[PDB]
RNA sequence: GCCUAAAAGCAGCCAUCAAUUGAGAAAGCGUUAAAGCUCAACAAAUUCACCAACAUAAUCCCAAAAACUAAUAACAAACUC
């Protein structure tokens, strides 16, 4: 054949490239579900319970989705665009309440996603919603790191504590 | 550069290197260190 | 997922008052008195008049010889009439009304004794000749399709063109008679008197160059 | 090659696909500048109805014609070797490419009719009753018309209609 | 059966067709169905239609699901006019002031497709905007103290030629 | 799915479709998943139960659908196309149904 | 939105806006009117896909026949040697 064509690309990519980009760049939570054909009706409760949560839904084409990801550091989400896709965006990542608004649904799984440049599958994303919050685990980073001198403290003075256990068991023998 | 791996949990044996050097560095010090920085910690957090 | 493509909008196009097709007479108001002899040089030949666009966009192009009347123009003013936009189409004629006289006799009359007695009116149309030219805007698909009923129900062939579809096939037709392979040509066999074939040709074949035929036009032979 | 099997064991059905393998294309070919596969090895009006070993390239076990999406050939190309395959089946070529009947390979019928270079199918054509003058002649066809263009040792062109 | 979209009034839900004929071959009662409607519907002012969906399963029950009024009246209403205008565009029905349609959208955001729709108050102040141009009413920004009295004394001459010059035209077309 | 809309899936009881979405051969599998959740098979039978099972290392993806006639069919569909399956399950339900 | 008994995208006339990533006050089927079946728009893929085909008379159809061995062949007059 001849030497290409070259294509040029036009205002629609370029909006869709820049969309994508605002995308994977502001928000948090980025989760790939599989868009399962559903009625109409059925979308849009989905749309107000993901809304009551203020967590968003986009639907990108692949032709425009799979050069954009295997160009930026997401390549290893290429098999997860195969078929129908459906991008779940939120700030503040909170997957308690995604795993549990999509456990009503019985045919809606999971594919995966990032949350926080971190890949997970839908076991990942299971083990992430029943960790605790931010706060509570450094609450109990510095319970855990002291967690050595107080057994320390708790073995030295358990000793004089020996004596009164016997003391009071003998006690209460009698 | 990349992102991470992808890692499950249904082989999850590979963790974090910076967490194993940060244990590292935390007893790698003395105990007046330690205490020096778990009062840092509980001033700010 | 496809790429949008702009439309193609009109906004210098201006539809002008009455865009329907107007009413033709069977006979002029003038009726001609004295009976004329059926030249048929009117319609050998390609013809010389009407075969570009004035200000329509679209065409019924006529690839053939004939005669229209009264019934054909009847025809064609109610389809079009019925079939086309008022409010972002226009019609106009490209023939003029019919004053070409026909003479006929009854039957029972033996050969001679006089010409006969004049029936009707036609008009002649060469090939390459536009009908019916047509603006508006409108696109090309629709028009086409439903003048392509008109162009059928012509007596000679006929083609729903337009501008660029004539451009394209004039281009073609160039394009082939100048790539022709063989070196022998109607034309210069014509023009040079080869093998004394001026025997069998026409004095009008030395213009047609073998593409007019009585009243068939070929646009396959060069 | 995929091939689907299914095992019947007490009221469950178990469809599992095998993949088994298959040849490959010959190392060297004669014009690797070529796009189309026969057009790149050269082919092109070279085969006819009775080269076999490559019609039976890509044909399926029973009789079908392959996609052109997935074989690779050029338009006139697959036309002119769906014509080949078509007329080498009905010449009698392929007896390996029909599906196995064991209860109609009983009942024999007429045997089969020796033909070759036949046109249209053996089940639709009418015979002809006038067969028209020397002027006026209702030629038979033979051969497909998809084929004029194969080279001519002997120069002549191929009479299309006899 | 499936899903039956009706527009009935408020209280004038008459077991008769058009609204008959569709509950009897779904095979659903229609007295029944008025009695249920007219209980339901009798705090609202009798006149008014409203959408309503009817939900039949296959054992010949029906369930309800009954809209906010037609907008279509909400503006004929905020604009005082019983029966839009004809040749939208080129007439002009009545006059509504962007007070009215955020009024109405206020009013008329409480339904089952806006609620499933998390968009805000603005979105439905642009539909109402279309359906009243659709009407063919205009929506100055805030211009309410005479003029729509002034314009209204122009509108009802003009509907008045109008009923003579179509009785006219309709004794023309007898008389022809 | 117009073909499971319109053959009358009301005969059966579940359908399960376990794979892992991190494979190489999970195009007709979510393709036939699909299929099999539209809205119109949805709606031509409520009390049927449709499984998606999400793993991570199984690598062997595979539906299992269990109908009233006692029946259970069991397609190990790794390679086979979409197409294929949809219309081997529907010749089967259609079979014995 | 008007007329009509009904005109719910479609006897008709006028407007042709408004949200969703994305759906025309609707380009064909269908009802008396509905309902319902489609097209185009998103998400899923993306072989080629614009028009071109048409019976017939009378005694009995009328050489048989042959797609590939090389052809600016050959056989072919009251023409010319
Ligand atoms: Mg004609
Ligand atoms: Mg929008
Ligand atoms: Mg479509
Ligand atoms: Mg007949
Ligand atoms: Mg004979
Ligand atoms: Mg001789
Ligand atoms: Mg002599
Ligand atoms: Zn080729």
């Amino acid at each position: 054949p001849p030497p290409t064509p070259p294509q040029e690309e036009t205002g629609l990519v370029r909006l869709l490239r820049r969309e994508i980009a605002a995308v994977f760049r502001d928000n948090r939570m980025i989760a790939v579900c599989q868009h399962v054909a559903l009625s109409a009706e059925d979308k849009l409760l989905l749309r107000h319970q993901l809304r009551k949560h203020k967590i968003l839904m986009k639907i990108f084409p692949n032709q425009v989705l799979k050069p954009f990801l295997e160009e930026s550091k997401y390549q290893n989400l290429l098999p997860l665009f195969v078929g129908h896709n459906l991008l779940l965006v939120s700030e503040e990542p909170k997957v308690k309440e995604m795993v549990r608004i999509l456990k009503g649904i019985p045919f809606l799984p999971l594919l995966g996603g990032c949350i926080d440049d971190t890949i997970l599958s839908r076991q990942g994303f299971i083990n992430y919603s029943k960790l605790p919050s931010l706060a509570l685990v450094q609450g109990e980073l510095v319970g855990g790191l002291t967690f050595l001198t107080a057994q320390t403290y708790s073995m030295l003075q358990h000793q004089p504590r020996q004596l009164t256990a016997l003391l009071d068991q003998y006690v209460k023998q009698q | 550069e990349a992102l991470a791996g992808a890692p499950l949990d249904n082989a999850p044996k590979e963790y974090p290197p910076k967490i194993q050097q940060l244990v590292q560095d935390i007893a790698s010090l003395t105990l007046l260190e330690i205490s020096d920085l778990n009062e840092l910690l509980k001033k700010t957090l | 997922f496809k790429t949008l493509l702009p439309v193609p909008t009109f906004e210098d196009v201006a539809i002008p008052e009455k865009p329907k097709l107007r009413f033709v007479e069977r006979v002029p108001l003038v009726p001609k008195v004295r009976r004329e002899r059926k030249n048929l040089s009117d319609i050998r030949g390609p013809s010389t008049e009407a075969t570009e666009f004035t200000e329509g966009r679209f065409a019924i192009l006529a690839l053939g010889g004939g005669y229209l009347h009264w019934g054909h123009f009847e025809m064609m003013r109610l389809t079009i009439n019925r079939s086309m936009d008022p409010k972002n189409m226009f019609a106009l004629w490209r023939v003029p009304a019919p004053f070409k006289p026909i003479t006929r006799k009854g039957m029972g009359q033996r050969m001679g004794g006089g010409k006969g007695a004049i029936d009707h009116y036609v008009t002649p149309v060469k090939a390459g000749r536009l009908i019916v030219e047509m603006g508006g805007r409108c696109e090309f698909k629709e028009v086409q399709g439903f003048l392509d009923l008109v162009a059928h129900k012509l007596p000679f062939p006929a083609k729903a063109v337009s501008r660029e579809t004539l451009e394209k096939m004039r281009k073609d037709q160039e394009e082939r008679e100048r790539n022709n392979q063989n070196p022998w040509t109607f034309e210069r066999i014509a023009t040079a008197n080869m093998l004394g074939i001026r025997k069998v040709l026409s004095p009008y074949d030395l213009t047609h160059k073998g593409r007019y035929w009585g009243k068939f036009y070929t646009p396959e032979r060069v | 090659f995929r091939e689907v099997v299914e095992i019947l064991d007490g009221k469950t059905t178990i469809i599992e696909g095998r993949i088994t393998e298959t040849p490959q294309e010959s190392p060297n070919p004669p014009n690797p500048t070529g796009q189309c596969p026969i057009c790149r090895w050269n082919l092109k009006h070279k085969y006819n109805y009775e080269d076999v070993l490559l019609l039976s390239q890509f044909i399926r076990p029973h009789g079908g014609m392959l996609p052109r999406r997935i074989t690779g050939l050029c338009q006139e190309e697959h036309l002119k070797i769906e014509e080949c395959v078509k007329m080498a089946h009905r010449a009698g070529l392929l007896p390996n490419h029909r599906p196995k009947l064991p209860e109609g390979f009983v009942p024999k019928s007429k045997p089969r009719l020796n033909r070759y270079l036949t046109r249209w199918s053996p089940r639709s054509v009418k015979p002809i009753y006038n067969k028209g003058h020397r002027w006026n002649k209702v030629r038979m066809p033979v051969g497909s018309p998809l084929l004029k263009d194969n080279v001519s040792y002997s120069g002549r062109p191929l009479l299309l209609y006899h | 059966s499936g899903m039956i979209r009706a527009i009935v009034r408020a209280g004038q839900a008459r077991p008769g067709p058009p609204l008959g004929p569709i509950l009897g071959q779904r095979g659903v009662s229609i007295n029944q169905f008025c009695k249920e409607f007219n209980e339901k519907t009798k705090d609202i002012k009798e006149g008014i239609p409203l959408p309503t969906k009817i939900f039949v399963k296959p054992d010949r029950t029906f369930e309800i699901k009954i809209g906010q009024p037609t907008v279509s009246y909400f503006l004929k209403a905020a604009a005082g006019i019983e029966k839009g205008a004809r040749h939208t565009g080129k007439e002009v029905a009545g006059l509504v002031t962007l007070k009215h349609v955020y009024e109405i959208a206020r009013v008329k955001a409480q339904d089952d497709a806006f609620a499933l729709q998390d968009v805000p108050l603005s979105s439905v102040v642009r539909s109402i905007i279309g359906s009243a141009r659709s009407l063919g009413i205009r929506v100055v920004k805030d211009l309410s103290s005479e003029e729509l009295a002034a314009f209204q004394k122009e509108r009802a001459l003009f509907l008045a030629a109008q009923r003579e010059a179509d009785l006219a035209a309709q004794a023309e077309a007898a008389k022809k | 799915a117009a073909a499971l809309a319109r053959l009358g899936l009301r005969a059966v009881k579940q359908v399960r479709v376990q794979f892992c979405p991190f494979e190489k051969n999970v195009e007709s599998t979510r393709t036939f998943l699909q299929a099999v959740s539209s809205e119109k098979v949805r709606c031509t039978n409520l009390n049927c139960s449709v499984i998606a099972d999400v793993r991570h290392d199984g690598s062997e993806p595979c539906v299992d659908v269990l109908f009233g006639d006692g029946h259970r069919l069991i397609m190990r569909g790794a390679h086979l196309t979409a197409q294929e399956m949809l219309t081997a399950f529907a010749s089967h339900i259609q079979a014995r149904g």
